[PDB]
RNA sequence: GGUUUAAUUCGAAGCAACGCGAAGAACCUUACCAGGCCUUGACAUGCUAGGGAACCCGGGUGAAAGCCUGGGGUGCCCCGCGAGGGGAGCCCUAGCACAGGUGCUGCAUGGCCGUCGUCAGCUCGUGCCGUGAGGUGUUGGGUUAAGUCCCGCAACGAGCGCAACCCCCGCCGUUAGUUGCCAGCGGUUCGGCCGGGCACUCUAACGGGACUGCCCGCGAAAGCGGGAGGAAGGAGGGGACGACGUCUGGUCAGCAUGGCCCUUACGGCCUGGGCGACACACGUGCUACAAUGCCCACUACAAAGCGAUGCCACCCGGCAACGGGGAGCUAAUCGCAAAAAGGUGGGCCCAGUUCGGAUUGGGGUCUGCAACCCGACCCCAUGAAGCCGGAAUCGCUAGUAAUCGCGGAUCAGCCAUGCC
């Protein structure tokens, strides 16, 4: 988002409640995944490049 | 071994409908017509995206 | 029904502010912006100006209102 | 709206994963991240070789980057200090010891990734567009291949209204797993606007 | 505290919150949610029967 | 049914266990 | 009697290296318990597949971790010898536990 | 949507906007509003003289940011016997090169998406026709889910599409025995708990299996109807997969990105407020209006998942949320976990009811610096409207609709009845 608004970067946050994610990738903010520590829409584009190992499209 | 009291039923059924043809393959005769030896495929399907339910579809207005 | 366990909350810059008005005289108006503190009977006299986002209030501070949260008296939107 | 991506889509087979290492779901998020670094760190110092991909494995805390380019020379320099600088200048990012392999490019008309990205310098250099694109199809199908195909984007020429060219000929079979399409794309920094070059480069079957 | 001697202790402990300048004072004289909830919509249990207005001046149907 | 907190089908649906559902 | 819990996200690769560590004999040193099965783990993502609206779009991910078990029971020290530099696979991993 | 407001941040527009971006708005998030501040700057690479410079606990003011001020420290290189002179590094003002902008523009773009539409279509090479745009092929007769195949023919082929290749389900086999068992005998603290074996179930890798292949009838052929054998029979069931294009469709607020714009504020930090405002209207839902029902007790059968600064067995206190203690589990082994409708027993007896759980008064628990605005949960009391819904209108052709519970993602907590 705002480059300034990484004050995620913010090492103490004063409080562990102003503590949260954004996308390690984009910024994004909003549906980061918090086991790739990236967002929804990074998230796709690096499964399609094949750079997420083991992740892969699923269908049952 | 598995699933709700109703499939049991028609699971025991396929069972015992099997070890009584391998106890006397003749018997196959007076049990294959009617249908006991086949195995019921028919299973849940799967809910797909943007359904509610499969096939269950969302309700829409202006059209 | 709200939720003061064995706790109790007070945000404490206010606190050591009244507590120290209470040597002598009362100072008429507080400027607070937390409205976040409960008020202790200790309060019960001084006339605190709660903040909105806009304006600190003169919130009269009577002793029928104690247990109460101070926000609880500067109304935030205006309506009609 | 459609097409996926046709890599993402035959990531089952014909085609295997850029980053091949396993990790615990409290550590992958930090290995991942990390790997991307070094992808980054290498996509913008190698541009001259022109890189197509870059492998990278993990192990017993160590690094396996294994980089792709066209031209090995370049990765080299005074016979080592270049692939030594490199080395060191990963060894800064990644703290676990890293291993930088070089792999020659036979054909860089047979990867679609350096194909597009030709294609996308010449745009800069205000190469005509139309032919560039029938050329570099050419030049891939001259080399072999069962088929290949190649887009470019929008804004063509400085055109005010964005368009699209074309060109493609042979077979390209996107809904066939089946297939081998090496698929590459390239970015293109014009004065008026960016534009997207997509390459792609049917071969083979089973 | 049952019958009366509750249904005053009720309602004399309501006009409690409205004499001291408290919020769910003014929810409770107004007549309007006085536990937090929304009033876009959907207050109709506190608020009575629909006071329904004229909505438009210059725009379709609806 | 399922909007009464204080009932089994109640306190099933929304989660928890209490009075009305014990949790064992 | 030694445990070896093998786990990875390719089984193509597992069960060709588990094999590979069945490599004491095919029963004449040490027992071997066989390659063991032993249920595969899947998590799934499902992201929405166009940034901004769309609700109904939707695409699956999976990323799904196999486990085998194999296990020898008694270790003669040769067995164990062969535990040192003897692999290929780099998406495979390796509990040991005695 | 509207209206209101200091602000109620922005976007989304009939299908294809409206439980949509948002897979977690108390502060944070945040983009909005008021007030207190900051400036070479919260982040990047730098360039000139200047005082000092790694750094470690202080003080005043203050809502916090911030501003102000007192204090030990003075090290590492070269020249000097020295007092000292010059200097690499990081800290420092006062200027410059630049930062930064969720400010504008999908009415300049990429990327990705939606949509007609998973519809059966869109073309190309060469020949032939036509002054030409063009046509033929791809029209016709059968036939298919299908420009699917067959037959025909100035056309002969080909590409992107269809189908197939991938996945999940249904039957079977081989490999495999810290999950599975009156299969078979021994023991039982009658629990697969113990010895013990893997047959079975399962687990999950690799294979077989289907081919209109066999029979009868219509057919010129493709194929159609039927019948065997089979777990399954003509596409066995469900996914993934969306052609040339259309919409100048959506999105510069995910990310890029041309241009335009601001640069002691259109940047930056705080604290508080807002996004949650209510006379109204709409969409999508949830819970209902009850007897094929509701309540209480006992008891029976799932699948898929998740679990370390996590799931919490079990014990104790509490009506309870929950607190105290504590076992096991990096989990086919421990836990979440109770599945629920169902079954057996009892109660209610046609009632706005033992239907319905809205509203409101009170007392609490937990999470968080903090729950007034604006959290979830538990307990007591309150017990609204609602007796099946006008005009209109939506979904669904089979394990489908209907109905019942369970899980995950996001996430301290949670407004989740949403979504997957
Ligand atoms: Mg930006
Ligand atoms: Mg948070
Ligand atoms: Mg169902
Ligand atoms: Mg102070
Ligand atoms: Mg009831
Ligand atoms: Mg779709
Ligand atoms: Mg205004
Ligand atoms: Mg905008
Ligand atoms: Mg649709
Ligand atoms: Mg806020
Ligand atoms: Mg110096
Ligand atoms: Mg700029
Ligand atoms: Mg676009
Ligand atoms: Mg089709
Ligand atoms: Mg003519
Ligand atoms: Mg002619
Ligand atoms: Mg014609
Ligand atoms: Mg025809
Ligand atoms: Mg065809
Ligand atoms: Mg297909
Ligand atoms: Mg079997
Ligand atoms: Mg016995
Ligand atoms: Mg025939
Ligand atoms: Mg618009
Ligand atoms: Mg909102
Ligand atoms: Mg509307
Ligand atoms: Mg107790
Ligand atoms: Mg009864
Ligand atoms: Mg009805
Ligand atoms: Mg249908
Ligand atoms: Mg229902
Ligand atoms: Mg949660
Ligand atoms: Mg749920
Ligand atoms: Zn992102």
């Amino acid at each position: 988002a705002r480059k300034a608004l990484i004050e995620k970067a913010k090492r103490t946050p004063k409080f562990k409640v102003r503590a949260y994610t954004r996308c390690v990738r984009c910024g994004r903010a909003r549906s980061v995944y918090r086991f790739f520590g990236l967002c929804r829409i990074c998230l796709r584009e690096l499964a399609h490049k094949g750079q997420l190992p083991g992740v892969r499209k699923a269908s049952w | 071994r598995g699933g709700g009291k109703s499939g049991q039923i028609d699971a025991i059924k396929l069972g015992i409908a099997r070890a009584l043809v391998q106890y006397n393959p003749d018997y196959r005769a007076k049990l294959k017509p009617l249908g006991f030896l086949t195995r019921d495929a028919r299973v849940v399907e799967r809910k797909k995206y943007g359904k509610h339910k499969a096939r269950r579809a969302p309700q829409y207005s202006k059209r | 029904p709200r939720s003061l366990k064995k706790g109790v909350f007070v945000d404490d810059h206010l606190l050591e502010k009244v507590l120290e008005l209470n040597a002598k005289g009362e100072k008429r108006l507080i400027k607070t912006w937390s409205r976040r503190s409960t008020i202790v009977p200790e309060m019960v006299g001084h006339t605190i100006a709660v903040y909105n986002g806009k304006q600190h209030v003169p919130v009269y501070i009577t002793e029928n209102m104690v247990g109460h949260k101070l926000g609880e008296f500067a109304p935030t939107r205006t309506y009609r | 709206g459609n097409k996926i991506h046709p890599i993402g889509f035959r990531l089952g087979i014909t085609r295997d994963w850029e980053s091949r290492w396993y990790a615990g779901k409290k550590q992958y998020r930090h290995l991942l991240l990390e790997d991307q670094r070094i992808r980054g760190l290498l996509e913008k110092e190698l541009y001259s070789a022109g890189l197509a991909r870059v492998d990278i494995e993990r192990a017993a805390d160590n690094v396996a980057v294994t980089v792709h380019v066209a031209k090995p020379g370049v990765v080299i320099g005074r016979g080592g200090e270049r692939i030594r600088v490199l080395r060191e200048e990963l060894a800064k990012l990644t703290g676990k010891n890293v291993a930088l392999n070089v792999q020659e490019v036979q054909n860089p008309n047979l990867s679609a990734p350096l194909v597009a990205q030709r294609v996308a310098e010449q745009i800069e250099r205000r190469f005509a567009v139309r032919r560039a694109i029938k050329q570099a199809v050419q030049r891939v199908m001259e080399s072999g291949a069962k088929g290949a195909k190649v887009i470019v984007s929008g804004r063509i020429g400085g055109a005010e209204q964005a368009r699209t060219e074309w060109a493609a000929q042979g077979r390209v079979p996107l809904h066939t797993l089946r297939a081998n399409i090496d698929y590459g794309f390239a970015l293109a920094r014009t004065t008026y606007g960016v534009l997207g070059v997509k390459a792609y480069i049917f071969l083979g079957e089973v | 505290k049952l019958e009366g001697e509750l249904r005053a202790e009720v309602a004399a402990n309501i006009k409690r919150l409205m004499d001291i300048g408290c919020y769910r004072g003014l929810r409770h004289r107004r007549g309007l949610p006085v536990r937090g909830q929304r009033t876009r919509t959907n207050a109709r249990t506190r608020k009575g029967p629909r006071k329904t207005v004229a909505g438009k001046k210059k725009a379709p149907r609806k | 049914g399922k909007g009464d907190r204080r009932t089994r089908r109640g306190k099933i649906w929304r989660g928890t266990y209490g009075k009305y559902r014990p949790r064992k | 009697k030694i445990r070896i819990k093998l786990r990875g996200f390719d089984h193509k690769t597992l069960d060709a290296s588990a094999q590979k560590i069945v490599e004491a004999a095919r029963r004449s040193g040490a027992q071997v318990s066989g390659p063991i099965p032993l249920p595969t783990r899947v998590r799934r993502f499902t992201v929405i597949r166009g940034p901004f609206k769309h609700k109904d779009s939707r695409e699956h991910f999976e990323l799904r971790t196999h486990n085998r078990l194999v296990d020898i029971i008694n270790p003669n020290r040769k067995t164990i010898e062969q535990l040192m530099t003897l692999d290929l696979p780099t998406g495979v991993e390796i509990e040991i536990k005695t």
